[PDB]
């Protein structure tokens, strides 16, 4: 495993846009063996969907319908990673 | 794996007597 | 470090064949706690 040697960031995780498919990345498959597991919170529906990348990396995404505070807990083999849960909040409309 | 492995099924359930130790 | 989490991959293949049948839970539960089980390289490829 490797909670630690984990990747997290994008440009969805510091917040997104109510309706608008929220991005991210979380890497941790070069840190060694492990099942990924993780708490997708939020006061709205949530479709969640992996998407290949040219690098091969692993952006994977969610849109959500509820505007304002949402967030997303975040978990690798079953373990909360450091500054965790993750809050991430929805802005409005890019406008 | 690690603790993983037995808690990391999400699944919130447990009737069995949780063994760890 | 290279295969006893790719062991659980197909446990739960089956664990899903025993308890059969199915399971969920949400409208009474305003906030969405779902999660994610994603599992070392899904169907589709990457490296």
């Amino acid at each position: 495993g490797g909670a630690h040697k984990v990747r997290a960031g994008g440009p969805g995780l510091e917040r997104a846009e109510a309706g608008v498919p929220a991005e991210f990345s979380i890497w941790t498959r070069e840190a060694g063996a492990g099942g990924l597991a993780i708490a997708v919170e939020g006061p709205s529906k949530a479709e969640i969907s992996f998407e290949d990348r040219k690098d091969g990396s692993c952006g994977v995404a969610y849109v959500v319908q509820e505007p304002g505070d949402y967030e997303v807990s975040v978990k690798f083999n079953e373990e909360h990673i450091p500054d965790s849960p993750f809050v991430v909040p929805v802005a409005s409309p890019s406008g | 794996w690690k603790v993983g492995f037995f808690k990391r099924n999400r699944p919130p359930l447990e009737e069995d007597d949780e063994e760890g130790e | 470090k290279k295969k006893i989490t790719i062991h659980d991959r197909k446990e739960f293949a089956k664990f899903e064949e025993e308890r059969a049948r199915a399971k969920w839970d949400t409208a009474n539960n305003p906030l969405y706690k779902e999660a994610t089980s994603t599992f070392t390289n899904i169907t589709y490829r990457g490296t």
